[PDB]
């Protein structure tokens, strides 16, 4: 699960917090969706909604973000996409 | 009795696109030599 962020528009802080968030998600939940919904729901408590995750090892993506609120990262073989819009 | 009438706006926001791709493939080419450097019958004094 070791950590590589490949792109973020988001304050240190809460890119350390995501990391240790999905770490915690990845060890906790053996299932995509559920390490996904759980990401998602940890950020929409702390740091108002609407946020989305998506969770896996083979996707790509084109999404609209709110400034400052995204990251894309790897814990080891999974890429984490994380964001806010809506 | 003293009705004021006022106006009221928020901020905007702004937006930005991006994207995320997983790990990318690339193909690749081989072909085994077959050598023989070999004579055929060296007469050695070892």
């Amino acid at each position: 699960r070791k950590a590589v962020i490949k792109n973020a528009d988001m304050s240190e802080e809460m890119q350390q917090d995501s990391v240790e968030c999905a770490t915690q998600a990845l060890e906790k939940y053996n299932i995509e969706k559920d390490i996904a919904a759980h990401i998602k729901k940890e950020f929409d408590k702390k740091y108002n909604p609407t946020w989305h995750c998506i969770v896996g090892r083979n996707f790509g993506s084109y999404v609209t973000h709110e400034t400052k609120h995204f990251i894309y990262f790897y814990l080891g073989q999974v890429a984490i996409l994380l964001f806010k819009s809506g | 009795i003293r009705w004021e009438t006022k106006s009221c706006q928020t901020a905007s926001i702004a937006t930005a696109s991006a994207s995320a791709q997983a790990r990318n493939h690339v193909d690749a080419q081989v072909q085994t030599e077959a050598p023989v450097p070999v004579s055929v019958q060296p007469p050695s004094q070892y």
